[PDB]
């Protein structure tokens, strides 16, 4: 959740 | 014989293999996605133990030449770790290095971004995104305060930047957690197997870029959470999306 995606 | 092993992301090993068909030998490079900045010397079973920055100067029937760069620098394979980035922090990467570079953002109020030094053409990878190794569940766990730099890797894996290593002055061996955000992007996260940092993300243009050009990519937050809504995502980048939204031409 809590980061980036590609 | 030669062999050439290329990854999907354009790079690859090269080298004569032993009798056990293993990249084992003093002879072998990885070539990055260019086709002309190497990493040539001493690799076991393909993995690099001592990388010196070269040149392939010309392939003869899949036979390469190269040709070492000046300089002492030397490379070798260097996973980070849940807790270790780097064993050379400032040991920079010789490809991005000559293809990016950080200064401050042209995007109001968003400390540094990450810019181009070169002009390229679409699909070219610029930068490389390593960081520590941690779980999702550490990080989904956690204040949106300490994933500034989170991207995921794969399904086990979160690739972040933590303090200190987000400052220049401490870690530069790779760029990637520099670039900004836009909802408007020119370059993409993509799948990238490096010699040095193994399996990472890389920054990928979406189309050619000129020199100087800032680039930016979509971070890619859930903007509809499944457990009821308002993005997960920081305030900053809450607030762009409704000026997104806004002022986009339909
Ligand atoms: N479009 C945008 N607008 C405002 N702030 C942004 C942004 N994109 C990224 N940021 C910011 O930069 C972050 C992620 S890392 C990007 C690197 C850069 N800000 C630097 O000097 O470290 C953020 O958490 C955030 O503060």
């Amino acid at each position: 959740l809590k980061s980036k995606k590609g | 014989g030669v062999c050439w092993i290329y990854y999907p992301d354009g790079g690859s090993l090269v080298g004569e293999v032993n009798e056990d068909g293993e990249m084992t030998g003093e002879k072998i490079a990885y070539v990055y996605p260019d086709e002309r900045t190497a990493l040539y010397g001493k690799f076991i079973d393909g993995e690099m133990i001592e990388g010196k920055l070269a040149t392939l100067m010309s392939t003869e029937e899949g036979r390469p030449h190269f040709e070492l760069m000046p300089g002492n620098s030397v490379y070798h394979f260097d996973k980070s770790t849940s807790s270790c980035i780097s064993t050379n922090a400032l040991l920079p990467d010789p490809y991005e290095s000559e293809r990016v570079y950080v200064a401050e953002s042209l995007i109001s109020s968003a400390g540094e971004g990450l810019f181009s030094k070169v002009a390229v053409g679409p699909n070219t990878v610029m930068s490389f995104y390593n960081g520590v190794r941690i779980t999702h569940q550490e990080v989904d766990s956690r204040d949106w305060a300490l994933n500034g730099n989170t991207l995921s890797l794969d399904e086990e894996t979160v690739i972040d930047v933590p303090e200190p290593y987000n400052h220049v002055s401490k870690y530069c061996a790779s760029l990637g957690h520099k670039a900004n955000h836009s909802f408007t992007p020119n370059c993409i996260y993509d799948m990238f197997v490096h010699p040095r940092f193994g399996p990472i993300k890389c920054i990928r243009t979406l189309r050619a870029v000129e020199a100087d050009e800032e680039l930016t990519v979509a971070y890619g937050y859930d903007h509809s959470p499944p457990g009821k809504s308002g993005p997960e995502a920081p305030e900053w980048y809450q607030v762009e999306l409704k000026a997104f939204q806004a002022t986009q031409q339909k």
